[PDB]
């Protein structure tokens, strides 16, 4: 199972931190709100990191 | 904050916003040089914004001061969320005034049923997303450790408490983390985590500040 194909995970913490995830339906790295803890792997600090890791999934 | 109300400009003068190019967490001012927030709010390059009401506009009472130190509790566990507290030192001292003021640390823990004030610029919807311009407030009670553990089996440590309403509708939410839970003029909690926002049977979980008072005072004094 490709972690790049998992939906983005906000998690239980209550921050509003903007992260990137690869959106395989759109074929692009997109922003989402991360709550600050228990990140899954489809969660990147920049578009560049997301594209490097997941681009083309 | 879901299910709350507009506080009114500068009515919660200890509330700060943590900014990293946008608002991502709250915090509480505890003296002119130091803020308490959550450990999961750690980021490099934090700017603390004091005296805010509308966080999308420059209104006239703001002070924007960079963090010079952002000190996460040395036993923070990023998996269990135990010890979810962080101290931020301001690079220069805030100018204290009626709209920028410190909140007292507790002298003893608060009991179940004590009514508190929770505040922040987090999401106001339990389903969907709406982020407010102005600061929101919620009155909510501390809940018993037993009810908290029943809501979240295996997850509640001695350094956490639950607060809120089991019927749903009133809770902290994304963007409120790090901010205050104040009870009878004392900072008793820090917004930490939950399960969704404002859902039935899923109250918010808060860092139990009364357990950290000695650590907070000594860490501040040592830095
Ligand atoms: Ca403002």
């Amino acid at each position: 199972p490709d972690f790049c194909l998992e939906p983005p995970y906000t998690g239980p913490c209550x921050a509003r931190i903007i992260r990137y995830f690869y959106n395989a339906k759109a074929g692009l790295c997109q922003t989402f709100v991360y709550g600050g803890c228990r990140a899954k792997r489809n969660n990147f600090k920049s578009a560049e990191d997301c594209m490097r890791t997941c681009g083309g999934a | 904050i879901v299910g709350g109300y507009t506080c009114g400009a500068n009515t919660v003068p200890y509330q700060v916003s943590l900014n990293s190019g946008y608002h991502f967490c709250g915090g509480s001012l505890i003296n002119s040089q130091w803020v308490v927030s959550a450990a999961h709010c750690y980021k490099s390059g934090i700017q603390v914004r004091l005296g805010e009401d509308n966080i999308n506009v420059v209104e006239g009472n703001e002070q924007f001061i960079s963090a010079s130190k952002s000190i996460v509790h040395p036993s923070y566990n990023s998996n269990t969320l135990n010890n979810d507290i962080m101290l931020i030192k301001l690079k220069s001292a805030a100018s204290l005034n009626s709209r920028v003021a410190s909140i007292s640390l507790p002298t003893s823990c608060a009991s179940a049923g004590t009514q508190c004030l929770i505040s922040g610029w987090g999401n106001t919807k339990s389903s969907g997303t709406s982020y407010p311009d102005v600061l929101k407030c919620l009155k909510a009670p501390i809940l018993s450790d037993s009810s908290c553990k029943s809501a979240y089996p295996g997850q509640i440590t001695s350094n956490m408490f639950c607060a809120g309403y089991l019927e749903g509708g009133k809770d902290s939410c994304q963007g409120d983390s790090g901010g205050p839970v104040v009870c009878s003029g004392k900072l008793q909690g820090i917004v930490s985590w939950g399960s969704g926002c404002a859902q039935k049977n899923k109250p918010g979980v808060y860092t139990k500040v009364c357990n950290y008072v000695s650590w907070i005072k000594q860490t501040i004094a040592s830095n």
